[PDB]
């Protein structure tokens, strides 16, 4: 399944593929690091995880 | 569950 990148927000890509014709299945999520310290990202992570939960397809383990 | 992976320089990446 080949994958492409978002722009969610500036600074946050998110890779993702299609699934089964709904959300589209999440593989990862990059911060960059010009814009991002690592306390940063988990932070985002931890506001906006709930939304991409929603929004996207993501594997919970 | 999603892993934190650090090792790249340009990015922080959030593993699925």
């Amino acid at each position: 399944e080949k994958e492409w990148v978002e722009q969610d927000e500036p600074g946050v890509y998110i890779t993702l593929t299609a699934l089964a014709g709904g959300a589209r299945d999440l593989k990862r999520v990059r911060f960059s690091r010009k814009r991002f310290s690592e306390i940063q990202a988990e932070q985002w992570w931890a506001d906006n995880r709930g939304r991409m939960y929603e929004q996207y397809n993501v594997r919970m383990v | 569950g999603p892993k934190w992976v650090k090792t790249d320089s340009d990015f922080i990446v959030l593993e699925i």
